[PDB]
């Protein structure tokens, strides 16, 4: 069917939603499934048992927050059948998914009984006409418009390098660690815990994740800045009250950089990023240096660009070029690759069809995926 | 009286000369804690070694001192020695002389460096390094033939005929039991069970030495694997988790015969045997295909002789004969040449002296090596 | 053990040698650990359907009194020593003595060196 | 050497007394009586000014070196025991009071968690602490503590005497001794913190796995006439002498469900412990489940040992925790001392060991230099 493709990013934190003609995801709404917390058995209480994305945010407080996406994964598929059909709602869009075709965004290297099951969804529950599950790292690049470039890739639940040269990934160069954005908001809650400030419940989770979008500064030496006497900013929580972080604030985003503080056993997003480029041929090391792109939302983090050079530049060769060519569209670079992506004539062969997958069999996404 | 110690990438094999078998066999690892600023309680190893690190695997980092038969930290091999010696073997290094083994063609600074450890740090009276492959021939009871010795770190294909080896015959590949145990990994976390970190890497390496087995016909096993699920066995982890791995039990050993699979763009372990026969005189050929040995504990895959007879026979001529020498002791194929070479009266004088290392210094190693 | 470790670590450093072999290097105490019971004992069948006496179970004040074994029944409380209790003597950051009291203060209202700000 | 001393401040009750003992020497409520307050001050309150927390600090360490212990402060050591993320203000506030004012030789910032393994001798085990404030739980496998599996709820003594004061207000049946043998609601607007943890103590129990499933149910009446199990016979407590109210048979087994209802969240005392277990690393897995510790005072109350061990079994077989904790034996450590003092008798087996104390202990001489208490947080 010619009818417009839509753009649907599969993000742990936040799905971005989208027609292909539009230069910008129209429709972006967290994540997440919002039940109410006290086991509603009278009337007059929040009803449906159902809320999703902007009606959820409101209620926020009386709802209980469960995350149905963890580490680039779907642990609860019931829950994320829900949220894909929000996306073909009244609220967002507002169309009918038997129409227009779909384009995935799964993170690489994801278990491909993950991919299977997402596809069986898409074709069965809604009566897609094709559907193409693609690499997030990949779209990256055409939202830049460059071919060759490492794509550090930090969303809310796996971070991931891909290197890619001239239009070729190299499938073993591929890094991926499950420490992300949703772990810096766990440990984050911890440290305010440190400052004498609970969030125990679900939806005091999502003002962490708040409170860490807001103000948390990555530093340049971070032992200079822990025996220097901090201003300790007050941030405003939605009832009113004041709480002052100090501390907390810096050395939180750090364990991305230095995981092993809190004691989880990875390689770290300076060293993935090195390690990617190291594990590559001898003669693109030197280009793929020089051409660093970096996507999703944990790298807006103020000065994150800054520490990551320096980070970069001592475990790399001496006098090597290291350019991180970050776009002012980090959170939505992902998007917009497969917007362009989709609007190619090219895409119409690379799609499967819905009769393809009812003939061929299982290995017909699988095997077009590439 | 006299001490042989292989010091293999995987496992570390010492013992005392004359003895069947070795006597303590131990992984060769190094345990450090991952600790947070919190005090630690008491009992407390500041680096655990072997089967302690192996008993305490959970919170300790395990990295192995030995990578590719090229020893990068020596602080951390110096304290494996020192609980090989010490605690292992209960004996004094300054009493008995002291046989290592080394794979051959390794960097030079490796022998020069091991070799001087043992003079200066331990004191030994005696020390003479040997290539694993011309001791591994000594346990079959045969002078001539080639041998396949395929470790945890490296495999390498040493011919030897009526006693006296081809140097420039010989061939090293970095493809060995840790690239496999790595690349089962990702097969693995393909599939959905996913490990990360180096404590499950080590429950990963368990999992291949029970279950996976070499396929006679690869295409042919695939076919059996997709229609029915009779080669599909369950394994129960540390955790009362149980898995069931399915087809990828004989795709990971397949990366020894096509290296491909895990992108090294080199010639297989069936292939590299076979050129490096050719590489000998016409002459000796003969003898070498009728003797092809098999060593270390990577060809103790079930069903890997059978493959490589075949792989051989239709590289090699029609005409000629070629067995595949499998003694059930493989694993100690190494350490049990040493036994029986150490014992024997000849060798008394082959040992490099104290005095001897004095005066010219740790380069005499070179000129006394093989 | 830990000490011996720490001491032969510390005098290694002291030295400076980097670890110089000069000499050859390197009863013990084993307890059992506890025993973890598969199923703990359940609350009995009579707290349910049963009138409860204050006065016969015990307040937390007089329950924490006795710490070694806080009975919750009143038959098992025992009766505790009398507290002994303290007499203070001040002395200064900058001074050195201040004040003190006698050997007997035991019915004795007496200062060995009677000082305070009304007295001056 | 002098045998150093253990001090334990908590919300509640502070463990005071010497190390290498069988239990603590006085144990006491945290609160100090200033003259003009009625009633008096908590020692331990979490953000507030320092100058006011130093005096309460002051004099509360005060109180316990002359009054409840008989020793001088200068001549010996402190074990202070205080619970992993506890914070750093008030932490950094007590070492400032007792390295400066009192001129103590050296204090040790032990772990409550890591301190409570030793006592019963095994070198890993899972932790649970349920306190007054927060029910924390932190897994110890053989002498590193998890920060990295962390869990916390606020289903301790304060949101179980704040549920037990919101029932007693909603059924108050009080005999004031003025013509109120009949049924008088709510003569006395607030109930006193004292008179609220005496009832709790005294009245209220912990109920069987399959009576309070029933309980959960009955009271929350989901399309269901009357499904209670029969309630205990009703306790006349009295208030303030000539005022006596009468406990509901039904308010002593309700309260305590607070702490081991799902409330949607899946977030129980129970659950806390299954949740951090499936987070731990693969291999420790067995050997923690194998070894469960259950200290804090809470956990005292009569059955709740057996309702927790119970509730683990029945949360195990649900279907998020049935694929990885299925077929895992959960075993109850019994610890030498009662419940509410095995933190303090870790910290007296530790202060007993003179030789490690002094090395891994911060000294005066230390901190008068660098003004800068070690922590889990960064350097
Ligand atoms: N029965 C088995 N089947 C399959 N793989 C095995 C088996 N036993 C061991 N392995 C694998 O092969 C490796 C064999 O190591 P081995 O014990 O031979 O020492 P090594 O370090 O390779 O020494 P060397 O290089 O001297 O042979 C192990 O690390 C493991 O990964
Ligand atoms: N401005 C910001 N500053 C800091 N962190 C941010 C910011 N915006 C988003 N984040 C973090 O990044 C997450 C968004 O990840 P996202 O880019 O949507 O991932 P994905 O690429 O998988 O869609 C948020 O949940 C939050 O943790
Ligand atoms: N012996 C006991 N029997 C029953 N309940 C008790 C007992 N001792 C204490 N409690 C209750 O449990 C709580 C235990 O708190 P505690 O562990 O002493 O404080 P913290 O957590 O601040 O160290 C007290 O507040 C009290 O309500
Ligand atoms: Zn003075």
């Amino acid at each position: 069917i010619a009818n417009q493709p839509v753009v649907i990013d599969n993000g742990s934190g936040v799905i971005k939603a989208g027609f292909a003609g539009d230069q910008i995801p129209k429709y972006c709404f967290p994540n997440y499934v919002g039940r109410p917390k006290h086991v509603r058995v009278m009337a007059g209480a929040l009803e449906g048992d159902i809320f999703i994305g902007p009606k959820a945010e409101e209620h926020r407080g009386l709802l209980s927050i469960r995350y149905p996406m963890e580490h680039g994964i779907v642990k609860d598929w019931n829950d994320m059948e829900r949220i894909w059909q929000y996306v073909y709602s009244k609220d967002q869009l507002q169309t009918f998914s038997e129409e227009h075709p779909v384009l995935l965004t799964e993170a690489p290297l994801n278990p491909r009984k993950n991919r299977e099951r997402a596809a069986e969804v898409f074709f069965e529950t809604f009566n897609v006409p094709a559907l193409f599950i693609s690499m997030q790292a990949v779209l990256s690049l055409y939202a830049t418009g460059r071919t060759t470039g490492v794509v550090l890739d930090s969303g809310d639940g796996v971070t991931h390098a891909v290197p890619i040269y001239e239009g070729f990934a190299m499938p073993h160069s591929i890094m991926r660690i499950d420490i992300a954005g949703r772990d810096v908001s766990r440990f984050l809650r911890l440290y305010l815990r440190k400052e004498g400030y609970d969030f125990h419940s679900s939806s005091e989770f999502e003002i962490v994740k708040a409170i860490k979008e807001r103000a948390c500064y990555l530093s340049i030496n971070p032992q200079k800045d822990e025996t220097l006497e901090t201003e300790k900013a007050q941030y405003y929580l939605p009832d009113g009250s004041t709480i002052e972080i100090g501390p907390s604030r810096f050395r939180a985003p750090e364990l991305l950089f230095r995981p092993d503080l809190i004691g989880e056993e990875s390689e770290g997003i300076h060293e993935v990023l090195v390690f990617a480029i190291q594990k590559s041929d001898m003669d693109l090391r030197r280009t793929l240096f020089s051409n660093i792109v970096l996507s999703g939302g944990s790298t807006l983090f103020k000065g994150f660009g800054d520490r990551l050079l320096s980070e970069v530049k001592k475990l790399a060769p001496k006098d090597v070029k290291i350019r991180i060519s970050a776009p002012q569209e980090r959170l939505y670079s992902t998007w917009i690759g497969g917007s362009i992506l989709a609007s190619l004539d090219t895409f119409k062969k690379m799609w499967v069809s819905k009769k393809e997958y009812e003939e061929d069999g299982a290995r017909s996404i699988h095997r077009k995926t590439f | 009286a006299a001490l042989v110690v292989d010091n293999g990438s995987g496992m570390c094999k010492a013992g005392f000369a004359g003895d069947d078998a070795p006597r303590a066999v131990f992984p060769s690892i190094v345990g450090r804690p991952r600790h947070q600023g919190v005090m630690v309680g008491m009992g407390q190893k500041d680096s655990y070694v072997g089967d302690e690190a192996q008993s305490k695997r959970g919170i300790l980092t395990l990295k192995y001192p030995i990578e590719h038969g090229i020893v990068t930290n020596w602080d951390d091999m110096e304290k494996i020695w020192h609980h090989t010696f010490y605690n292992e073997l209960r004996v004094a290094p300054e009493e008995h002389p002291v046989l290592l083994t080394e794979a051959p063609l390794n960097p030079k600074a490796n022998r020069e460096k091991m070799t001087q450890i043992m003079f200066e740090t331990f004191n030994t009276p005696a020390m003479y390094v040997a290539i694993q492959a011309v001791l591994s021939l000594y346990a079959s009871g045969r002078t001539t033939g080639i041998v396949m010795d395929s470790g945890d770190g490296v495999t390498h294909t040493v011919p030897i005929y009526e006693g006296y080896a081809l140097p420039h015959a010989i061939l090293r590949l970095d493809l060995a039991g840790r690239d496999l145990t790595d690349y089962l990994m990702k097969i693995l976390t393909e599939r959905g069970y996913s490990f990360t970190t180096t404590a499950e890497r080590e429950i990963v390496r368990d999992i291949k030495e029970k279950l996976c087995y070499v396929a006679l016909d690869f295409e042919q096993e695939m076919a059996t694997a997709a229609s029915s699920s009779s080669l599909e066995k369950s394994y129960e982890l540390p955790d009362g988790q149980v898995i069931t791995i399915g087809n990828e039990r004989f795709r990971c050993p397949e990366a020894l015969f096509q290296p491909s699979f895990l992108g090294m763009e080199s010639c297989g372990i069936h292939e590299t045997t076979f050129n490096s026969i050719m590489k000998c005189d016409v002459d000796i050929r003969k003898d070498l295909y009728a003797n092809t040995v098999l060593s270390g504990g990577t060809t103790m895959y079930p069903g890997i002789a059978d493959r490589m007879q075949k792989e051989i026979t239709a590289l090699a001529p029609s005409t000629m004969k070629i067995k595949i020498i499998a003694p059930p002791e493989r694993k100690y194929s190494v350490w049990i040449g040493g036994s029986i070479l150490a014992s024997l009266s000849t060798f008394q004088q082959m040992w490099i002296s104290k005095q001897e290392y004095d005066e010219s210094g740790p380069s005499i190693v070179h000129r006394k090596c093989f | 053990k830990e000490k011996v470790e720490r001491d032969r670590k510390k005098l290694a450093r002291r030295r400076n040698y980097m670890p110089l072999a000069f000499s050859q290097h390197t009863k013990e105490i084993k307890i059992e650990p506890a025993q973890a019971v598969d199923e703990v004992e359940p609350l009995p069948e009579d707290y349910y359907t049963r009138p409860v006496n204050l006065t016969e179970v015990t307040t937390l004040q007089q329950r924490l009194l006795q710490p070694d074994f806080q009975p919750i029944c009143a038959s098992q409380l025992y009766p505790r020593h009398k507290h002994l209790l303290i007499k203070r003597s001040l002395r200064c950051r900058q001074c050195e003595h201040n004040l003190s009291k006698p050997e007997f203060n035991p019915t004795s209202i007496k200062f060995k060196i009677q000082l305070v700000a009304v007295n001056y | 050497e002098k045998t150093a001393v253990v001090i334990d401040l908590g919300e509640a009750f502070t463990k005071c007394g010497f190390a290498g003992e069988t239990g603590p020497r006085c144990i006491i409520p945290s609160v100090i009586k200033k003259a003009g307050m009625p009633k008096p001050i908590k020692v331990v309150q979490y953000n507030i000014n320092t100058e006011e927390l130093y005096s309460y600090l002051k004099e509360f360490i005060h109180i316990l070196y002359f009054r409840h212990l008989l020793v001088n402060p200068r001549d010996r050591r402190v074990v202070v025991i205080e619970s992993v993320l506890c914070p750093s203000h008030f932490r950094e506030t007590l070492t400032r009071v007792l390295f400066k004012y009192f001129e103590v030789p050296s204090v040790l910032l032990a772990p409550s968690h890591l301190m409570a393994l030793l006592t019963l001798g095994i070198n890993s085990a899972m932790v649970l602490d349920c306190g007054y404030r927060e029910s924390l739980v932190l897994p110890i496998y053989e002498g590193i503590p998890v920060l990295n599996c962390w869990g916390a709820l606020p289903l301790g003594g304060k949101a179980l005497h704040k549920e037990l004061e919101t029932q007693l207000l909603e059924q108050c049946t009080v005999d004031t001794g003025a013509a109120k043998e009949q049924s008088l609601p709510s003569v006395m607007g607030s109930i006193p913190e004292g008179v609220l943890e005496d009832i709790k103590v005294r009245t209220c129990f912990v109920s069987d796995l399959t009576r309070g499933l029933k309980i959960q149910a009955a009271k929350f009446n989901i399309d269901g006439n009357t499904e209670r199990p029969s309630p205990p016979p009703n306790v006349d407590y009295p208030l303030d002498g000539e005022k006596i109210l009468h406990v509901l048979g039904s308010i002593r087994d309700s309260v305590v469900e607070i702490l081991f209802e799902q409330d949607n969240e899946e977030k129980s005392v129970a659950t806390l412990i299954l949740d951090s277990l499936m987070q731990c690393p693969i291999d420790t897995r067995k050997q923690l489940a194998e070894n469960l510790v259950i200290i804090g005072g809470t956990s005292m109350l009569p059955g709740f040992l057996h309702r927790l061990l119970a509730e683990i079994r029945y949360l195990v077989e649900k279907p998020k925790y049935k694929k990885t904790l299925g077929t895992k034996t959960f075993r109850i450590h019994t610890p030498p001392a009662k419940a509410n003092c095995v933190a303090w008798l870790g910290g007296a087996i530790f202060g007993a060991l003179q030789d490690i104390l002094g090395s891994r202990s911060v000294s005066k001489e230390y901190y008068n230099q660098t003004g800068r208490i070690p922590d889990w947080c960064s350097l």
